[PDB]
C-alpha cells in the first residue's frame, strides 16, 4: 500500500 | 540455491525464503502469493500454497542436493540457517531477496494486519522498516542463524526506504510439518  | 535467490516460473519471479525438510524430503518456502500463480518452479512443484490471510507456500525440489540451509547475502558469502524464531520489537535482522539483495534494519511491529486491496487481507504480520521491492517476495528475514519470517509486502523502495510486512516462519513450518535445514 504491495505485494513484493 | 539459497535462501534471498531467484526462484520463477514463465516470466514470473519471487525470491526463496528457507530451504526445509518435511519427513526428510527436501523443500523450499516462499510466499503464498507468489505459489499462487503456478504449480510449476525453476526449482520443482508446488506441494502447497496459502493466500492471502497467510502469506506462505511450499515448493518440492527437482533437485535434493540443491537444497542449501543459508541464506545468500549477494557479497559471495552465506549465512548458515539452525534454526526458525519468532520476532521481537527491536530486534536487529536482515532481509536477502533477488531485486535488491541484503538489507538490514529492525522489527517496529507485530501482529500486523496488512490490505492488499485487490489481493485481499493477510493478518498477524511481521512489521519492519527494511525496504523492499518487486522481486523481493518470498525472500529471507533472519537474524544470525534463526529464520524469521518470508517477504509478504510493504510500500515504498530500497532509495526512499519503506515498511515491509513478513509472514512468521514458523507458521509455515508447522503448517507442513517442515524444520529448517
Amino acid at each position: 500500500f504491495x505485494l513484493f | 540455491i539459497a535462501g534471498g535467490e531467484a526462484i520463477t516460473t514463465g516470466g514470473s519471479r519471487c525470491s526463496l525464503g528457507f530451504n526445509v525438510s518435511v519427513n526428510g524430503v527436501a523443500h523450499a518456502l516462499t510466499a503464498g502469493h507468489c505459489t499462487n500463480i503456478s504449480a510449476s518452479w525453476s526449482i520443482g512443484t508446488r506441494t502447497g500454497t496459502s493466500f492471502p490471510n497467510n502469506d506462505y507456500g511450499i515448493i518440492r525440489h527437482s533437485n535434493p542436493a540443491a537444497a542449501d540451509g543459508r541464506v545468500y547475502l549477494y557479497n559471495g558469502s552465506y549465512q548458515d540457517i539452525t534454526t526458525a524464531g519468532n520476532a521481537f520489537v527491536g530486534q536487529a535482522v536482515q532481509r536477502s531477496g533477488s531485486t535488491t539483495g541484503l538489507r538490514s534494519g529492525s522489527v517496529t511491529g507485530l501482529n500486523a494486519t496488512v490490505n492488499y486491496g485487490s489481493s485481499g487481507i493477510v493478518y498477524g504480520m511481521i512489521q519492519t522498516n527494511v525496504c523492499a521491492q518487486p522481486g523481493d517476495s518470498g525472500g529471507s528475514l533472519f537474524a544470525g542463524s534463526t529464520a524469521l519470517g518470508l517477504t509478504s509486502g510493504g510500500s515504498g523502495n530500497c532509495r526512499t526506504g519503506g515498511t515491509t510486512f513478513y509472514q512468521p516462519v514458523t507458521e509455515a513450518l508447522s503448517a507442513y510439518g517442515a524444520t529448517v535445514l
